């Protein structure tokens, strides 16, 4: 069950030619969108999540 | 040195560019025609022979 | 709460053709587009003359 | 090898020396006319080169204003003259027909 | 420089009645200016890159 | 700051023929530019004294 | 070597089956020891009304606090201590509650649906709980300058529809929505023939069979009749909406002209166009090679810090275009090239871009099915929107079928001289006039 | 009735690569070479230079000039990404099959044939910089990246991103230096998805012999700990606190892989009290209001950090963190069930079934496995391994957690959030 | 703190405090970068209401005659509703900052709590330093007595 | 990027009657500016053709 990674928590940079930079391992901010007031950028000098190449007919 | 322009897409450009190409000549005579009353073309026009003979 | 928002009434300005949430507008279209082209059309030809 | 290549050899060294950019110490890359291939050749010129480059060019056209060209000793010798810009010059383009070819298809 | 002279020669020539040598000579003059200029220039300097090794 | 390079006019004639930046190189044969300005202004000064006799 | 065609046919044909009911259950068997399981309704919110809204969000919230067999918590204990994954979303049109759990746990994992789909209780001491929660995500909700401006363009392009409005609704149905509210939109739309039971993994179809009519027998069997209405049409406007706010540092513009809905043919056209025009972000890799137009021109002077086209389909509408991000000094170039791009798109597009397209498209499709939970979501979407499970083949085929001329014959139909639906956040100084950003849809040259 | 699948081919060359692959009957494929490259493998010389070089994998090779790279993939609406942690790299390139040749090719080109041109590498070092920016963004990266500066004083210290003083500053050489230093045979995998044995096999004889760089996977981390703060106003002080667990591979740190599980990882359920969480219900108790804690756990080759991550609001810290800790150190008290661990080790594995689901994820799955282990370890037997974790190998995991030197990590507002020495 | 922050001394005396106290030592000289742009008219007001009053102040006259210093005090330096000690009172804790920097010459500073201002032992300390060494005493020397 | 707001020329007509922004306010009084300038060409123009024959 190696993957140090997707064990779960350390971090994984990802970078790509047509997708979008990511970053992301394991501590929460999951169960804190719950117990709510959580706010975030709203694309402040930055990116953009879920990214694409990925749709349907 | 213009064969950068010389592959299929410039053919498929400037195929789709024809109807176009083609329209804008048949504003651009009429439009002279009209601009200058046309003696020699006019004439044939059924109507706006307000020149009798 | 940006969801608050409500887009005011318009029925006040729109054209008859564009006043039934019910319907379309892409039928409406075509007509009210020819319209206000059939109006500078002749506007120009007007300028022409 | 002979006689044959030695003589467009001294025909270049002549008209070399006759072009004349030498008498101001330049070399033949810094006579060439600045367009974009060019312009980003220059560019992709590594320092030493570069700053070599417009203190060269800035010789000439001090020169070049003040009528006078340099001691016949400082002359830029041909085939002594590096051919520096070449190679970038070479790849820029190299570079730019590769699109302007995948611009047909 | 045969640019300019063939210019001096035109305006020259431009100064003269329709007659004699005057006719043909000028007649050159004219060739010479658009051979010059539309094919002598152009050719003389890629022969010129040639020459540098350009 | 200053006055010459912020004045909607001044700043037109400054970049133009103050501060403009120009080969320290060039030679005479960059005058006729100006002077075929000069042309342009004493012909249309006395072309302008001649047109009220004319 | 197994070609990609080849490869294509090797998908197992999606098992359909109908409950005596109007459920309809439907599976994709593979070999996996892991499965996806859950329910989709055709319930959403252009299905509420003016004072109904935000309903089913907040039911989506009460969804999985308790049912009346599984009280107060349990419902997690069970699907927690089972290392299942319960989860659940809800748009404009649909609403899915799903299941991600062990193959083995398939049982349970549809016992657990059905009590959640069907005996839900909504405690009083909850549904007052989550209002105070559903008042707080909306606070956050209007800090995603994105998420607000997808609501506006929502918002003013379908002004006065139904489609118009938000998931979640204004806050004051939040605040003043009763169980009797609840209860009623239950009732209403949880019915048999407006829900599928959809599922992928290491099952056989039968089983799910089995299951669907072990746990969900008893919907509109005995109900159904009168008081069952049908979706009416949307009226798409076109105007705009700028949200001036200079405080914002980078603004939001998310511009659109009607598209047609869902079950459309003309959709895969339109995806390849957009496909062509693409997206981009700031952490792309090459930028002055990318090969869409505006990408590059974007990533090379720096229009944007990130853009992105999209086709939102709804029933017999949908919103298509585009939506970015930038300076405040550089909507104009950002709009001026977007605009201009749809047109050459309209009035002359190559052959060979319209391949790479097809190929961006076949690559998503393929990509996205990868994995129980988003073929299980694609098989209910499916069977809610297109009636059938249309196979990964058919969409090559359709895609196939396109090319340069059917760009810009479908994109013209839909992109040119149209008016757009505009929608404008934060420092909009700059953002065309609506005039300008009309006049922009069509172009004088051809 | 799908067909019965097949199975994954595993390769060892005698020259240390291996060599693995699966002909799942996809209409797409996934080829990813895997490297021990990742960041551990810097150092205080030239810190980034992994970075800039995740950054730089569509610059120009021999034989696959920028332009092309980019203009060649989209055109098969294929896609190249690399993805570092500080441990590997994995160059992942993806298409339809009847495409792999088209990208394996440039995929090659990439990991083995780098120009790091002077121009173009000055180009992209900005990128560093709004690369770095878009990450940082979350509140964890930061604090992991402390946390890991904290805990080790070596090599997985170093971290994921360029360190600010070194944006614009690492060189084409350290480029050159860096990928013939580790990207090399013995330090490579080469997985394949939708692609057969044979071809990989080729692939790899023909064009994937490169042995010169380094030898082992390690400098060896020196686990110190310590701890970093930050000062910050970010209203939520985000803080980790953790001590040195198991390595992985190892069975210990499958006993750490089930405890992350008893005390709590992720959320199951949409906006769940997560009932089955030992921290979050520890903490309710006495906390009333917004937070979020979870156990982390990070495992590398030779060492791995193992506790639990919080965030609440700037006051409530120390009373959460305390909380938090006392659960743990509760179960390193022998208070630990029975169908308590048998829950944790169901979470784990359906999760790591899971985890595998979609290709992407397995991919990356035996391209690490291969790295790690030089095997590919079926889930059978992953599954196998799972439940031999006694309970008692769970609660002296816990054990080794509360009485080990530690490791904390924290920014917001610090001024309620404890110091270590006063945990 | 751009002008200041250029001496490495600086920062690392800077990270010194912070790594040796927990308390109010630790607070630097200069705002952190956070907080710029941050810190408002209300709070300087509170801080010097807060501070600035006759317990804690002190003033002192060179070229001025004591009557006038005293009049000036007794009329204009009677404030008082601040805080009252020298002190929240600075925990010691210990700790080390470490900074990454390419700057070819390592700064480092290493230390241990030592005695009070005023009290004997800090001249036992005052002394030791100069037995240790401090600055220089002879334009570029050997620092024989170092 | 664009055409219109970069070549030399252009830029000057287009900051002074594209782009430029004026009050969404100002009324029919504000029309004798350009109707100033139309009067002053039109007499420019007649001018001219009577200039002709005077
Ligand atoms: C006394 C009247 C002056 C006539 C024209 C004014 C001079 C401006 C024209 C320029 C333009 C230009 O580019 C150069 C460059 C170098 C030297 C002179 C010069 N001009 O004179
Ligand atoms: C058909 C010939 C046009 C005549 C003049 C061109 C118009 C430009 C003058 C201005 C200037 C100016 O500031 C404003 C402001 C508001 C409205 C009009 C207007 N102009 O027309």
């Amino acid at each position: 069950m190696l993957s140090v990674a997707a064990r779960s928590g350390p971090f994984a940079p990802v970078l790509s030619a047509t997708s979008r930079g990511v970053a992301g391992a394991l501590r929460p901010l999951v169960q804190a969108a719950v117990p709510a007031t959580s706010e975030s950028p709203v694309l402040d000098l930055k990116r953009s999540v879920l990214c694409r190449e990925s749709l349907r007919g | 040195m213009l064969t950068r322009f010389l592959g299929p897409r410039y053919r498929q450009l400037a195929r789709n560019w024809v109807p176009t190409a083609q329209l804008w000549g048949a504003v651009g005579a009429v439009g002279l025609v009209w601009a200058t009353d046309w003696r020699l073309i006019l004439d044939w026009v059924p109507y706006i022979n307000g020149k009798f003979k | 709460s940006h969801t608050d928002i409500k887009v005011p009434d318009f029925s006040d300005y729109r054209r008859p053709e564009v006043l039934d949430s019910t319907k379309s507008s892409k039928e409406s279209s075509e007509a009210r587009k020819g319209f206000s082209y059939l109006v500078t059309a002749t506007t120009t030809v007007g300028v022409a003359y | 090898v002979s006689a044959s290549s030695r003589w467009l050899e001294g025909i270049r060294k002549w008209y070399y020396n006759a072009a004349g950019f030498n008498k101001l110490g330049l070399m033949r890359d810094d006579t060439i006319h600045e367009n974009d291939d060019v312009k980003e050749a220059i560019r992709r010129l590594p320092e030493n080169l570069y700053d070599d480059r417009v203190f060269r060019i800035k010789r000439a056209l001090d020169l070049s204003m003040r009528q006078q060209i340099l001691p016949k000793e400082q002359w830029t010798k041909y085939e002594e003259d590096k051919s520096y810009l070449e190679p970038y010059l070479k790849e820029v383009i190299r570079e730019r027909k590769e699109r302007e070819e995948w611009a047909k298809k | 420089w045969a640019l300019v002279a063939d210019l001096l020669t035109l305006t020259w020539i431009g100064g003269q009645p329709v007659e004699h040598p005057y006719i043909t000579i000028g007649q050159l003059a004219s060739v010479l200016y658009f051979l010059l200029i539309l094919v002598l220039m152009p050719t003389a300097g890629t022969i010129e890159n040639k020459l540098l090794k350009w | 700051t200053n006055i010459r390079k912020s004045h909607p006019l001044m700043k037109i004639v400054n970049n133009a023929f103050i501060d403009l930046p120009a080969p320290s190189n060039i030679s005479s044969w960059w005058n006729f530019g100006s002077l075929l300005g000069i042309c342009l202004i004493l012909q249309i000064l006395t072309g302008l004294f001649l047109a009220m006799h004319y | 070597t197994a070609t990609y065609a080849q490869a294509l046919q090797s998908v197992p044909e999606t098992q359909v089956s109908q409950l005596d009911n109007g459920l309809r259950v439907a599976s994709e068997q593979s070999s996996q020891p892991t499965c996806t399981v859950g329910v989709w309704i055709d319930a959403g919110s252009r299905y509420e009304s003016e004072k109904n809204n935000g309903a089913g969000y907040f039911v989506e919230h009460l969804a999985f606090k308790g049912t009346k067999n599984r009280p107060g918590n349990a419902l997690e204990k069970e699907v927690e201590s089972m290392g299942a994954h319960l989860n659940a979303y809800s748009t404009r049109e649909h609403t899915a509650y799903y299941i991600k759990a062990l193959s083995k746990d398939l049982p349970k994992a549809v016992e657990l649906l059905a009590d959640i789909v069907q005996n839900c209780s909504l405690e009083d001491s909850q549904i007052e709980k989550e209002r105070d929660v559903i008042l707080q995500e909306l606070q956050e909700n209007d800090t995603s300058m994105r998420d607000v401006v997808f609501n506006y363009l929502h918002a003013t392009a379908f002004q006065g529809t139904p489609l118009a409005q938000s998931v979640e609704g204004p806050s004051e149905n939040v605040r003043k929505l009763s169980r009797a509210d609840l209860t009623e939109y239950l009732s209403r739309h949880y019915k048999a023939p407006r829900m599928v039971l959809a599922a992928a993994g290491g099952l056989e179809h039968r089983q799910l069979l089995d299951l669907a009519q072990k746990h969900f027998s008893g919907l509109s069997g005995t109900y159904d009749e009168d008081a069952v209405p049908t979706l009416s049409p949307c009226r798409f406007t076109g105007s705009q909406i700028c949200h001036r706010e200079d405080g914002l540092p980078l603004a939001h513009v998310a511009i659109a002209v009607e598209g047609p809905g869902w079950a459309h043919p003309d959709n895969v056209a339109l995806q390849v166009a957009n496909a062509i025009i693409g997206h981009y972000d700031c952490t792309y890799g090459g930028g002055a090679h990318l090969s869409s137009p505006l990408a590059s021109i974007a990533a090379t002077n720096k229009l944007c810090q990130s853009f992105q086209t999209f086709n939102i389909c709804y029933a017999d509408t949908g919103l298509l275009g585009a939506h970015f991000v930038c300076d405040h000094m550089s909507i104009d170039d950002m709009m001026f090239v977007l605009q201009g791009q749809w047109m050459r798109l309209c009035t002359s597009a190559t052959e060979s871009e319209v391949l790479r397209g097809k190929n961006l498209l076949r690559n998503a499709l393929v990509s996205h099915l990868d994995g129980t939970t988003p073929v299980c979501e694609d098989i209910g979407r499916s069977l809610l929107t297109y009636g059938r499970r249309i196979p990964l083949a058919e969409w090559e085929s359709r895609i196939a079928e396109v090319d340069a001329r059917v760009v810009r014959e479908v994109c013209s139909k839909y992109f040119y001289d149209q008016c757009p639906a505009v929608a404008g956040f934060g420092p909009i100084e700059q953002l065309p006039d609506y005039n300008r950003i009309r006049s922009g849809m069509f172009w004088l040259r051809f | 009735v799908p067909p019965h699948p097949q199975d994954l081919e595993f390769t060892r060359l005698p020259n240390g690569l291996v060599i693995a692959s699966l002909e799942n009957y996809a209409p797409a494929s996934r080829i990813g070479l895997f490297i021990k490259a990742g960041s551990r493998y810097e150092n205080s010389n030239n810190l980034g230079t992994s970075h800039l070089l995740r950054l730089a994998s569509s610059l120009t090779t021999k034989g696959a000039s920028s332009f092309k790279i980019t203009r060649g993939i989209e055109a098969v609406g294929g896609k190249l990404s690399v993805t570092s942690t500080r441990e590997n790299m994995a160059y992942t390139v993806e298409c339809l099959r009847d495409d792999v040749d088209i990208l394996m090719e440039f995929l090659l080109n990439v990991t083995t044939a780098p120009e790091f041109r002077r121009w173009e590498v000055a180009a992209l070092q900005p990128q560093l910089r709004i690369d770095k920016a878009v990450a940082l963004q979350n509140p964890q990266a930061h604090v992991i990246e402390n946390l890991h500066a904290a805990a080790y004083r070596n090599a997985l210290a170093n971290s994921l991103y360029c360190p600010d003083y070194r944006i614009g500053k690492v060189t084409p050489v350290e480029l050159h230096d860096y990928v013939q230093n580790h990207f090399t045979s013995a330090r490579m995998a080469l997985i394949g998805l939708g692609v057969s044995h044979p071809v990989l096999k080729q692939v790899a004889e023909q064009f994937l012999n490169i042995r010169g760089g380094l030898g082992l996977s390690g400098a060896k981390a020196k686990y110190h700990g310590g701890e970093i703060r930050e000062q910050n106003g970010d209203s939520l002080v985000h803080a980790a606190l953790v001590a040195e667990s198991a390595a992985i591979g190892s069975a210990e740190a499958n006993a750490f892989s089930v405890l992350q599980h008893v005390l709590g990882a992720g959320p199951h359920v949409k906006r769940g009290s997560n009932a089955t969480s030992s921290l979050y219900q520890a903490v309710a108790k006495g906390v009333h209001q917004p937070f979020d804690v979870s156990a982390f756990n990070a495992s590398y080759s030779d060492s791995g950090l193992f506790g639990f991550y919080t965030i609440s609001q700037a006051a409530s810290a120390g009373d959460v963190i305390k909380a938090a800790y006392n659960q743990v150190k509760t179960i390193a008290q022998g208070n630990l069930s029975n169908p308590d661990v048998q829950a944790a080790k169901n979470k784990l594995k359906a999760g790591y079934l899971m985890s595998v689901e979609s290709s992407e994820g397995f991919l990356d799955e035996v391209g690490s496995q291969a790295l790690a282990a030089g095997s590919y370890t079926p889930p059978s037997t992953v599954l196998q391994q799972i439940d031999a974790v006694a309970d008692a190998d769970v609660i002296n995991a816990a054990k080794k957690f509360v009485s080990g030197r530690k490791s904390m990590a924290a920014s917001g507002n610090l001024g309620h959030t404890p110091f270590i020495d006063e945990l």
